[PDB]
Formats: structure tokens, C-alpha cells, sequence
């Protein structure tokens, strides 16, 4: 790791900088760099590593499906072959990726997830976990794209049920779950009626809920709660 | 596209 | 150069892709190795390497702009003490793009300028070399600050001479050429004086003979002699 | 920050 020689202190202190520089690369790295030390993350440290990887898978993906686009178009019925270019460019974009989503799954089971034993860390990596398996999937295609898809469902459903018995309904970290594993049905496992049931039920009982909390509480919550409403908006 | 957290 | 495998057409096809995926490092990737295939660039080509490289180093400039201005907050009188973390990773975005600066400015002088005869090319190419000389200066602290300084205006002078010899005053690489001239004596130069004369006289010549042209050149004149004008705006 | 082309 080139990243070795640097205190973790100072790996994070950069990564809240490259955050500030819109660096997500570079905040990544820093990251990395601090999870390999090897002691456990704070919650701050956490949401830093999950925001770093998911700036820079995001662009990865924006760029695939923009080029995954273009490559079905020019294999239209009609269309002027333009060589192997198109496809070659997606291929590489497409293993930039993967390679981004191994290394965080690499970090999750090296060894975040089996270190971490309160919930709120442990439905954090295990929903990290799913998402990362959710982006390989979006781009998988081969003898493994079902094994693909039930990683990520695994871990997705155990972060759902230790989420369920150790979190309140409201708890953003349980709301984002549902959120992601939402769409994962949704997009990736083609069912939209599972999509459509988890997305609904989590907000009702987080409705439900709100009563207990504080004004920043509440305001936390009904962030997340805007956007399960807001998919089943596109969905119903 | 959907929405994710 | 680890595109020396890749056809120039495939490379150039590559770069559009690029831009069309808003992976501009990419782009600049496929149009550095491009033009290290050792042919002249065509008007498509030059804009192509052009727009991946401003892009590139546009996004270095804004994290470098956020970064200086963390570290000078963290120097001024009352500031806790953060430690060396700030200047490193300033100083390595620093370097980071004074290497983008050093590749521009290496095409450029390997052997772009040399072979560049026609006036849309050459001015073009001096325009860039300007431009990244004062990328170089913006940052620079130095025993070569001045020299950095001085070869950007000479640069630009050059360019200036030529496109004043042989581009009419509404040609869009003339009026670019003069917007960004005139920033520098703004901004690197502190000639606020003659930045202003530069940008004025630029946009009253180029009205006088915007008569003659069609509604696309038009279009595209009156768009730079707008960039003028906000700057005129933005400095009276 | 002025305007560059
Ligand atoms: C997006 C939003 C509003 O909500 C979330 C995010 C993630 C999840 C899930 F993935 F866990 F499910 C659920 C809701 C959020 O970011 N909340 C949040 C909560 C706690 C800490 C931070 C934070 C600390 S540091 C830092 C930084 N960007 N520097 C950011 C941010
Ligand atoms: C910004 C704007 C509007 O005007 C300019 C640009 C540069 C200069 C100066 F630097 F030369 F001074 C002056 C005005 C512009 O981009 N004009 C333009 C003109 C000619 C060709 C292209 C082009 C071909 S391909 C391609 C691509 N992005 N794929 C873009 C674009």
C-alpha cells in the first residue's frame, strides 16, 4: 500500500480535505489507506470511506451506461459498423469498475465486516457490502452474473434482519438499507412487486416512529423517507 | 434512475 | 506511451467517447497518444486535445484554489495548528498539475508548433502554450516565477502577432486567444490596465466586422466577444 | 474567476 508510511490520522485528516477538493480518487485512496491500518472505523470514518468509493464508482457507472448506450445503438438493425472501438472503450471502463468494487469488497472481508459487532457498523459494511455486489451485477453478464446477484441479496438480507431486531425504524442507516435493497429488487433481481412492498412498508413504519425523535432526528429520517416515497412515485 | 443511498 | 499499440483513428474515435462519457482523463490519455503518433492535427483533432486537457486541468486548478485556501486560513493569526497535512496534499495536487502542464506543454513543443505553418494552427498551439505556461504561474513561488511569467507572454505574443497578420478580428481562435491574453495581464501579470485596452479594443474590432459574416460565424464570434465583455463587466 | 476560453 502506498499509503503505508503515512500516519491513519493523517490519511483521514487528507480525505476530509480531498472531500472538500471534490478528489473522490484521491479520497478513496486516503481511505484505503486508513482501513488497512487495521484498527476498526469510527462512525465519521465510515460514512468517509462509503462517501469516497460510492463519488467514484458513481462516475464509473454514469460513464458505462453512457458507452453501453452507444454500443447497443451501433448494433442496431441498420447501423454503420464502427469497428471495435465502442466495445473495446466500455470493456475498459467496465473493468475499471469492477476493479473499484473488488477492491472495496476486498476491504469489507479484509476485515471490516467480521470485526464489527455493534449494529450500526455491521448493517453499515453488510449494506456496503450488497451494493457493491448490486454494481457488479449491473454490469455482469457471464457464468457467474446469478451467483453475482445472490451475494449481494445475502448480504443485503443479512443487514435487513440484523437491522429489523437491533434498530429502530427510523435509524437512516436501516432506511438506507431498505432504500438500496429496494431498488436491487427492483433493478437488478426483476421484482418490482418485492421493490414496491419493502419500500412501502419501511415507510410506513418509520411514519410510524417519527414521534420519538428530536427535530435533528427527525430531519435525518424524513430525508431518506422522501426518497423511498420518491421511487415508489417513478414506480406506481 | 432510481435513488440510492 | 502506452497507446504506441493503438491506431491514431481508433484513438481519436476513443477520445470522443471519452468526452461523451465525461472521462476527460481518459480523453486526454487517447489524444496525447494521438498526436504522438507524429502526423499534424487536423481543426477537429486540435479541439479534441484541447478540450481534454483544459478539462483536466480545470478540475486540478479548482482543487488546488479550495486546497491554498484551506492552508492560508490555517496560517493567519489565530489558527490551531493542523500540522503538515494541508501543504502535502496542496503540494501534491500542486505537482500533479504541473506534470498535466509539463505533457501539454512537451506536445506542444515535440513537435506540434514546429510543424504548425497555417495560421488556425499555429496561433492555436501558442494559444495553448500560453495558457499552460500560465497554469504554471498561477501556482508557482519560485526562483523561475518570473521566467514561468515570461514565457507565457511570449506565447501569447507570438500568437498575438501572427493572428493579427492573418485571421480577420472575428475569428473565434483571434478573440479566445485575446480573452485569455488579457486574463493574464489581469491575474499573472497585475497589468490590469492593459487588460482592460486588450479586451476592449478585441470586442470594438471584432463588431466592426461582424457584417460580414454568416449567421453561424456570427453565432460563433458573438459568443467569445460576450466572454469579453463580462469580463469588462467584472473589472469596471 | 474571470472568463478563459
Ligand atoms: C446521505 C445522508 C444524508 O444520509 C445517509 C447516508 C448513508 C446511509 C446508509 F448508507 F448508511 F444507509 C443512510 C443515510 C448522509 O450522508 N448521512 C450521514 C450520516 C452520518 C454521518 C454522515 C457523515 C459523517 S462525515 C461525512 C462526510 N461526507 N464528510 C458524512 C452522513
Ligand atoms: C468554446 C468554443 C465555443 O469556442 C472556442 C474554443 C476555443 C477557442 C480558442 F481556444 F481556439 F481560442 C476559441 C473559441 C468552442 O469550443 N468552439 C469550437 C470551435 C471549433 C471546433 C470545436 C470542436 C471540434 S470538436 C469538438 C469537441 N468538443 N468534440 C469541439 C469547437
Amino acid at each position: 500500500g502506498a499509503m503505508g508510511s503515512m500516519e491513519r490520522a493523517s490519511l483521514i485528516q487528507k480525505a476530509k480535505l480531498a472531500e472538500q477538493a471534490e478528489r473522490y480518487e484521491d479520497m478513496a485512496a486516503f481511505m484505503k489507506g486508513a482501513v488497512e491500518k487495521g484498527e476498526e472505523l469510527s462512525c465519521e470514518e465510515r460514512n468517509l470511506l462509503s462517501v469516497a468509493y460510492k463519488n467514484v464508482v458513481g462516475g464509473q457507472r454514469a460513464a458505462w451506461r453512457v458507452l453501453s448506450s452507444i454500443e447497443q445503438k451501433s448494433n442496431e438493425e441498420g447501423s454503420e459498423e464502427k469497428g471495435p472501438e465502442v466495445r473495446e472503450y466500455r470493456e475498459k471502463v467496465e473493468t475499471e469498475l469492477q476493479g473499484v468494487c473488488d477492491t472495496v469488497l476486498g476491504l469489507l472481508d479484509s476485515h471490516l465486516i467480521k470485526e464489527a459487532g455493534d449494529a450500526e457498523s455491521r448493517v453499515f459494511y453488510l449494506k456496503m457490502k450488497g451494493d457493491y455486489y448490486r454494481y457488479l451485477a449491473e454490469v455482469a453478464t457471464g457464468d457467474d452474473k446469478k451467483r453475482i446477484i445472490d451475494s449481494a441479496r445475502s448480504a443485503y438480507q443479512e443487514a435487513m434482519d440484523i437491522s429489523k431486531k437491533e434498530m429502530p425504524p427510523t435509524n437512516p442507516i436501516r432506511l438506507g438499507l431498505a432504500l438500496n435493497f429496494s431498488v436491487f429488487h427492483y433493478e437488478i433481481a426483476n421484482s418490482p412487486e418485492e421493490a414496491i412492498s419493502l419500500a412501502k412498508t419501511t415507510f410506513d413504519e418509520a411514519m410510524a416512529d417519527l414521534h420519538t425523535l428530536s427535530e435533528d432526528s427527525y430531519k435525518d429520517s424524513t430525508l431518506i423517507m422522501q426518497l423511498l416515497r420518491d421511487n415508489l412515485t417513478l414506480w406506481t | 434512475f432510481p435513488a440510492t443511498v
